[PDB]
């Protein structure tokens, strides 16, 4: 089941390899744009004391229910905010943990969706996520 | 500053405004350049002052540009 | 950090650590809070070196 | 079992030290071949009435140093201290004995700038004397560490490797003593 | 001459740098092309999360569609 | 199966993540990293010294440099670029991968390993500090022949600082060599026998032995030289026979020293050829024997630099020098055999290694020409030598150094250097070096000696010097792409999420994460050959390698 | 560690042969007799490998087959504590600074600076040796 050149070590870790001249990450976005998104995610969560998550991919038939299961994979789900975007389904779903409730997220959740959507009509995916993270993180108080 | 940058942020003075250091850097280079007005006849020291002033100006400009573009905070 | 390196049966290299406080479920301890006081970093300062022996 | 990492490191470094004395020996032998018949030339007059008793003291220091090694392996820290203190005192006598011989040689006209023989003689023996002084510092540092903590096998290893340096120093002097005071 | 000597020393390295740079720096790197909204999402699902703060009941959420 | 990951790896640590680590580190990985930065700082500093010399030897006459300044220039250039750049980076790569190659968590003496770095750094700075003195730095050449280095002929403090700066740096090299021998003997992982280590580890252990034979004798010779200048001793007096005495000891140091900065870089390419050829290293057992023969032969050939003195036994050293050409030739045939019937992709680590084979051979051919005293009687102390040793020292301490850096950068960073920028740097370096050092073969043969600040227009050396000057500046501008690549790819490079970014790594460092943890290993695979990583990553090839090992 | 000692013995034999041959080849053919500076180095070069080789021989005959000396050894065979390795220390940089101070004094021939450097070296070396052995303060 492991990919070519990948092996299972004695401790359970996976020792993978890549062909020379190839990339191990190959995210379909520019490197500089990824840095800006990381800065928005790292600094936004820091100023809010709540972990911020961004998901890109399919959301099944019902987008609302899919994001609930996805948030479980985010570290510390109780204090995590997940932003799910499905380019094929053209839907935006925002889900947050129990600890985030009562912290001012209810007024920023539609703010992030509208801000992300406005940039999504322009063909900018990374820019929309960056804008959504900034406004959503700016409306969340520490702890 | 916050805890992750300076762990002892609440234990004492840990933040210095960037404007003071940026303006001080420009004044540092300005003081290096004005010292060329002297009684020395040689120009070897003059080129050393120019190089140090240029290095300081370049560092200040590099930091200001990075801060403006949001690469560093 | 005690400075003692131990090789696990699967080949993992780990360094023995001496917790300064209580420990959680497994080996790793619960992190303490800074109190503005110096924290020991040498195991010899904690008395691990013992005493040479009473006498001249 | 296990190879002693500290002992391996000390032995490997000790072999390198031998190449340092190889340069000093080369200078003495090169100058000796150019003597033309007088080696040592006037007014240098080496005496065996002082070099031999001082050389024997350094040789006897190896036996006392080895006795401390046996105590160190036995776990007797106090026995290690007793034998190393005696070794330090007799090792110190070697420096004082060599220094006393230097004073008389200088007063008789044998100096570093005075003669080419004085240069090869003083640097060869003087650099060895610096090694003896460095060995005496090692004895004091190791003895000071014995009163800081309990006698551990790591502590006993440090005693053994120090004796390796002392044995190397004593062996080097035997080569220097035979080359200078006998092969004239 | 003295003008030709100084021109070659200061000119050839700059000319060679420009010619060689255009050969390699204009090539396409291993980085994948930027995703476009018109194209379908053929990439694997991506989950991004920040490492801060250092270390399941859902309090609610919001929906949207563009 | 969704795992949370950052969009990009952290560019740099927070404030105060490095400064206290730099002066208190015992980790060989960080110490090895500090070597490369300082080694390249000295590489750039020493390279600027040659540019001033090269730009002065462009047109006949002293335009902007005096005789004394030019004399100081090549002395300091050679001293910095052989002892302050080439020798330390031998241990720079050794502190990087050698504990990883043998499956060790650290070096034998972590404290002593850190002492070598600081001792070297402060020793190198002392020698360079002679420039700020009014008299200037050393102006007698890196071979510091006697009695030129004498107080009467070299009375300035720049020469004195040069002598003591080498002694401090030499002590660090001896301690580093001591650490490497102990680490190889004692810190090997279970299942890693002596004949199962990578070739690079074999070369470093062999090189460390050469350090213990050469550097202590240099320290002894320098101390005797310091006695003459300060105590007025007659150690190197010409009437006493010290003219030959100093040269013999210095060359007993020197020729083992050039192989100290040759064998490890032979090992570096020996780790890169199998990876990018998808083939095992050819003649693995033979390469070890060749390395041992080279190390042994390099000790009794010290006097072939002394042919023109007319005071050495020519038949003995000429024959022994010719013997070194055989094991060195075996290494090329093993390296060519490694690439034979393979699958070459020619990445930047592979591209630099290929340039090594072309560059080194021409310098090696010139070495055999100089090995014969009759041919050396005309080209000794001339630019034919300078062309020979900048083909043999640039084939290794630069081409192999760059190949190892591009090879091991993702391992110690988690980021990949740009390949497009790497290819530009390699081609610029190749073209510049060839342009600036091919014509110097004709210059030395025409009758132009080395260490000459000025030449007459009627000498006929102007045309070739201008061509060499053009190529040298190409080497200078070739540093910008590499420096930019290292500066950018360190923080904004392509992330490495796999143990082996090159796919077909053989040594044990490719079995751990990039970058490796503090103790270099969270697991260890079974070691049954010289390629444990290849066996682990490709279990289905274990049977094929055993059956097809022998032709 | 049979192979480790065999490497130094192989070098020992070649160095001994070269030293003997070159000495006997310069005594009857080199101008001026034996090349001394040159021969002395070769003879004592053999001693460098002889001392290390002999010690490795004695060590090998005492200890049995190590896990790293076993052709087919398992990773779990080497499980256990390896030893003590220093995690961090700022003493080495002080020793280098202390040694460099004496070197500068020796280069410029400053007796006061040489004496300070020697005292600094002893003080810095003492800290390195006693770093992991100083006991708790007795107050
Ligand atoms: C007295 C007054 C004198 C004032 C003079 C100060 C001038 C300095 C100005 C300045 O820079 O401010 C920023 C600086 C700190 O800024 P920061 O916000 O904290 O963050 C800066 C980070 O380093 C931001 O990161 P970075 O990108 O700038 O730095 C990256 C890197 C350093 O990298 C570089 O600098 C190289 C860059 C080359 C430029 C190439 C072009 C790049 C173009 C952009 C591409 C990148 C994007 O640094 C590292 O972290 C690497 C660590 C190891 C590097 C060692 C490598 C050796 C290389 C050897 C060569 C071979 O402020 C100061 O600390 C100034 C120090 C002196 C202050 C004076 C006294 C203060 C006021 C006193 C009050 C009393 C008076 C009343
Ligand atoms: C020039 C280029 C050089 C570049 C810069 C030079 C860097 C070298 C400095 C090394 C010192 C680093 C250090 O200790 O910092 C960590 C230290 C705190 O260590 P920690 O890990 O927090 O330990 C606390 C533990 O919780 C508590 O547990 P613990 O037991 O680990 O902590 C106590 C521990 C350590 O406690 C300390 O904090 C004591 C550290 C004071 C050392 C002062 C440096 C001298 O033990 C002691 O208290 C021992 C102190 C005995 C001092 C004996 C010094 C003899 C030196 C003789 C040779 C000197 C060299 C001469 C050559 C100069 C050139 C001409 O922070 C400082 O005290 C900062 C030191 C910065 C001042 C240096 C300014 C000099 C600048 C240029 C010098 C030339
Ligand atoms: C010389 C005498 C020394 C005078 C006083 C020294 C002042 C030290 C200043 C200081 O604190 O520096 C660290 C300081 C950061 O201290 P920190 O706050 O603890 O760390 C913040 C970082 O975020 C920390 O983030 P990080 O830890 O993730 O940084 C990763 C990376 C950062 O890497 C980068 O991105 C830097 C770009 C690399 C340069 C490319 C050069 C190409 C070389 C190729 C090598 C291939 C491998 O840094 C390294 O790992 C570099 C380690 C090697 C440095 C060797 C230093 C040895 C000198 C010891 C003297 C003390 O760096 C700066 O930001 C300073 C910027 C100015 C640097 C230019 C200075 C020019 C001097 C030439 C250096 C050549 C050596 C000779
Ligand atoms: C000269 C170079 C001498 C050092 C070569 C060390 C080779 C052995 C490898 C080793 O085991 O490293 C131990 C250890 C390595 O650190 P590590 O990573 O923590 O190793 C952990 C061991 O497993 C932990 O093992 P440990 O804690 O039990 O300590 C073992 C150590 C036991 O250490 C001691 O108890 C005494 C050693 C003190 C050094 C002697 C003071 C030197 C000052 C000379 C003043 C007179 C002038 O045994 C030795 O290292 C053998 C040294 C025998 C004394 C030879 C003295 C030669 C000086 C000749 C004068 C010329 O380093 C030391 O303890 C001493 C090294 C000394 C470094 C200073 C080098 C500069 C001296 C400049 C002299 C010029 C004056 C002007
Ligand atoms: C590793 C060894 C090594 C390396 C890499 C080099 C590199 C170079 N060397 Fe050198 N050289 C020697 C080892 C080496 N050298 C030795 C041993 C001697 C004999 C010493 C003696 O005679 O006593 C010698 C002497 C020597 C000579 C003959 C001396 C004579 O005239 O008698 C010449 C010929 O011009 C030369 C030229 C060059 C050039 C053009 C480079 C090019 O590689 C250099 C170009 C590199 C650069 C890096 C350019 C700088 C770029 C910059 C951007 C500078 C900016 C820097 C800062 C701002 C800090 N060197
Ligand atoms: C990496 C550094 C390095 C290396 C590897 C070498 C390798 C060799 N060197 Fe050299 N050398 C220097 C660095 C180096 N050298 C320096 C720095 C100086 C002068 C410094 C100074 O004076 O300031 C110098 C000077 C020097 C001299 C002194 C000349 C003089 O000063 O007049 C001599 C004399 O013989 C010499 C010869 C050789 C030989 C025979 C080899 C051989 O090892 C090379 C052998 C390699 C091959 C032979 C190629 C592989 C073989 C084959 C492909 C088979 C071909 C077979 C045949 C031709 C029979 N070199
Ligand atoms: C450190 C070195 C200390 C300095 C040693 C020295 O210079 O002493 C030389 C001195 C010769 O001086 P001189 O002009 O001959 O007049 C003497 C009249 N009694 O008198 C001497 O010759 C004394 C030499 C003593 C041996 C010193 C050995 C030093 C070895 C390391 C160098
Ligand atoms: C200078 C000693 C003279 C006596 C000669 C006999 C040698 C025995 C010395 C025993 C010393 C005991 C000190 C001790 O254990 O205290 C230790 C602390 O003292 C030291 O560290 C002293 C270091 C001395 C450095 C200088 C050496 C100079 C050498 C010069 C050589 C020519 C133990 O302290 P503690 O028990 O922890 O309180
Ligand atoms: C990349 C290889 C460059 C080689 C340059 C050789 C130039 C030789 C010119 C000779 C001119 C004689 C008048
Ligand atoms: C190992 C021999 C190398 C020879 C290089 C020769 C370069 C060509 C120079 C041509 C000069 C024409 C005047
Ligand atoms: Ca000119
Ligand atoms: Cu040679
Ligand atoms: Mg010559």
């Amino acid at each position: 089941d492991l990919p070519y050149g990948s092996a299972l070590t004695s401790s359970g870790r996976i020792s993978a390899v890549t062909e020379p001249g190839e990339l191990s990450v190959h995210y379909p976005f520019p490197t500089m744009d990824l840095v800006v998104l990381d800065d928005a995610l790292k600094y936004g969560s820091r100023a809010a004391k709540a972990r911020f998550a961004v998901y890109i991919g399919p959301l099944g038939a019902d987008t609302a229910a899919t994001a609930r299961e996805i948030l479980a994979n985010v570290p510390t789900p109780e204090n995590a905010v997940l932003l799910a975007v499905s380019p094929d389904q053209r839907a935006i779903e925002v889900v947050y943990g129990a600890d985030v409730k009562g912290r001012g997220i209810e007024s920023a959740a539609p703010l992030g969706v509208s801000a992300a959507a406005a940039s999504f009509k322009e063909g900018n995916l990374i820019d929309g996520l960056i804008s959504a993270v900034r406004v959503m993180s700016a409306g969340v108080s520490p702890a | 500053v916050d805890v992750e940058d300076v762990p002892s942020a609440e234990w004492g003075w840990s933040h210095m405004p960037i404007g003071v250091m940026h303006i001080g850097g420009l004044l540092s280079a300005a003081f290096l350049l004005v010292m060329m007005r002297g009684n020395h006849v040689g120009h070897v020291e003059d080129w050393f002052l120019i190089g140090f002033a240029a290095v300081i100006v370049a560092l200040v400009g590099r930091n200001w540009w990075l801060r403006r573009r949001g690469w560093i905070r | 950090e005690t400075g003692i390196i131990k090789r696990l049966p699967h080949g993992a290299y780990v360094e023995l650590h001496q917790p300064l406080g209580p420990v959680d479920e497994h080996g790793h301890p619960i992190p303490l809070e800074y109190a503005g006081a110096p924290l020991p970093k040498r195991m010899n300062k904690l008395g691990s070196g013992g005493a040479p022996g009473t006498g001249s | 079992n296990r190879p002693n990492m500290v002992s391996v490191g000390t032995i490997v470094w000790l072999s390198s030290e031998l190449m340092f004395f190889a340069g000093l020996f080369a200078m003495y032998f090169t100058a000796r071949a150019q003597a033309g018949g007088a080696w040592p030339p006037e007014p240098t007059e080496l005496n065996l009435a002082l070099a031999v008793p001082v050389t024997l003291v350094l040789i006897a220091s190896s036996f006392t140093c080895q006795m401390g090694v046996f105590a160190a392996e036995r776990g007797d820290v106090f026995g290690l201290r007793r034998w190393y203190v005696i070794t330090f005192l007799m090792g110190l006598f070697f420096v004082l004995g060599q220094g006393y011989e230097y004073i008389h040689l200088v007063e008789h006209g044998t100096t570093i700038p005075g003669s080419a023989y004085g240069s090869v003689f003083y640097l060869a023996t003087g650099f060895h004397g610096l090694h003896v002084i460095g060995g005496l510092v090692a004895f004091v540092l190791l003895l000071a560490r014995t009163k800081m903590s309990k006698f551990t096998p790591a502590q006993a290893t440090a005693a053994i490797v120090v004796s390796y340096y002392w044995h190397f120093v004593d062996i080097v002097w035997i080569a220097l003593f035979a080359t200078i005071y006998f092969v004239r | 001459s003295t003008a030709l000597t100084h021109g070659l020393i200061g000119g050839v390295p700059l000319v060679l740098f420009a010619v060689l740079a255009l050969i390699f720096l204009t090539r396409k790197g291993p980085h994948p092309d930027t995703y476009k909204m018109s194209d379908p999402w053929t990439h694997a699902p991506i989950l991004w999360a920040a490492e801060e703060p250092r270390e399941v009941v859902i309090g609610g959420g919001a929906s949207g569609k563009w | 199966e969704l795992e949370a990951r950052r969009p990009f790896p952290e560019r740099m640590g927070p404030k105060g993540n490095l400064i206290y680590k730099l002066i208190t580190t015992t980790d060989h990985k960080l110490i090895g990293i500090m070597y490369c930065v300082v080694c390249f700082a000295f590489f750039l500093v020493g390279g600027l010294m040659a540019l001033f010399m090269r730009t002065e030897l462009a047109m006949p006459g002293l335009q902007f440099l005096s005789n004394e300044q030019f004399n100081q220039l090549f002395t300091m250039h050679g001293t910095v670029m052989l002892l302050f750049y080439a020798t330390p980076i031998v241990f720079g790569f050794a502190n990087l991968v050698l504990p990883l190659q043998i499956g060790a968590p650290d070096v034998a003496f972590p404290r002593l390993n850190a002492l070598s770095f600081w001792l070297f750094l402060f020793g190198a700075l002392i020698a360079i500090a002679g420039f700020i003195t009014p008299g200037g730095a050393a102006d007698f050449g890196w071979t510091a022949y006697s009695p030129l280095t004498d107080a009467i002929h070299s009375p300035g403090a720049g020469g004195d600082l040069w002598i003591m700066g080498l002694a401090v740096g030499g002590l660090g090299t001896i301690l580093g060599g001591v650490n490497m021998i102990t680490t190889v003997v004692c810190m090997r992982a279970p299942g890693m026998t002596m004949f199962r280590m990578p070739i690079f580890t074999w070369n470093i252990l062999v090189t460390s032995i050469l350090v213990l034979i050469a550097f202590p004798i240099l320290t002894a010779a320098l101390f005797g030289l310091a006695a003459d200048r300060h105590l007025g001793a007659h150690i190197y007096d010409p009437a006493n026979g010290g003219v030959l005495l100093w040269q013999h000891l210095f060359w007993f140091f020197g020729h083992p020293e050039v192989y100290i900065i040759a064998l490890p870089f032979f090992g570096i390419v020996s780790e890169i050829f199998p990876v990018f050829s998808r083939k095992p290293i050819f003649g693995y057992t033979t390469l070890i024997y060749a390395t041992l023969a080279i190390a042994a032969l390099s000790v009794a050939v010290w006097a072939h630099h002394m042919y023109a003195t007319g005071a050495v036994l020519l038949p003995f050293f000429s024959f022994m020098t010719f013997l070194i050409a055989v094991p060195t030739g075996i290494k090329f045939f093993n390296w060519i055999g490694t690439m034979w019937k393979g699958q070459l992709t020619f990445e930047t680590p592979m591209l630099f290694s290929v340039g090594f084979l072309i560059t080194f051979l021409l310098g090696g051919l010139s070495g055999v020409l100089l090995a014969s005293p009759p041919l050396d009687f005309h080209v000794t102390d001339s630019y034919f030598v300078i062309a020979h040793f900048h083909y043999v020292l640039f084939g290794t301490i630069v081409f192999a150094t760059y190949a190892g850096i591009y090879f091991w950068f993702p391992k110690m960073t988690g980021r990949l250097l740009d390949e497009r920028l790497g290819k530009l740097h390699f081609w610029l370096t190749f073209i510049g070096f060839h342009t600036t050092f091919l014509v110097q073969h004709w210059l030395g043969d025409e009758g132009m000696p080395r260490r000459y600040a000025d030449y007459l227009p009627t000498d006929g050396f102007t045309t070739l010097n201008v061509i060499s000057t053009v190529g040298a500046f190409i080497l200078g501008v070739s540093m910008l792409p590499f420096v930019w690549n290292v500066f950018k790819s360190w923080r904004y490079g392509e992330p490495v999420t796999v143990d082996d970014p090159w796919g077909y790594g053989n040594s044990l460092e490719w079995a751990t994460s990039c970058p490796p943890p503090r103790h270099n290993f969270t697991e260890l695979p079974r070691i049954r050959s010289e390629r444990p990583a290849f066996e682990l990553h490709y279990p289905h090839m274990v049977e094929r390698m055993r059956a097809e090992a022998h032709v | 560690m049979h192979i480790e000692a065999r490497l130094f013995e192989i070098l020992t034999a070649f160095f001994a042969l070269a030293a003997v041959v070159y000495a006997v080849l310069t005594a009857m053919f080199a101008t001026g007799g034996v090349e001394w500076a040159g021969t002395t180095a070769l003879v004592l070069t053999t001693g460098l490998t002889l001392i290390t080789g002999t010690f490795f021989r004695f060590v090998a005959r005492r200890l049995d087959t190590r896990p790293e000396d076993y052709e087919d050894a398992e990773i779990s065979d080497g499980a256990g504590e390896l030893g003590f390795f220093a995690p961090h220390s700022w003493w080495p940089i002080l020793i280098s600074l202390s040694f460099s101070t004496a070197a500068v004094g020796a280069a410029l021939w400053l007796p006061w600076l040489i004496a300070a450097g020697v005292a600094f070296v002893i003080t810095s070396v003492c800290g390195l040796v006693f770093e992991y052995y100083w006991g708790p303060e007795k107050h």
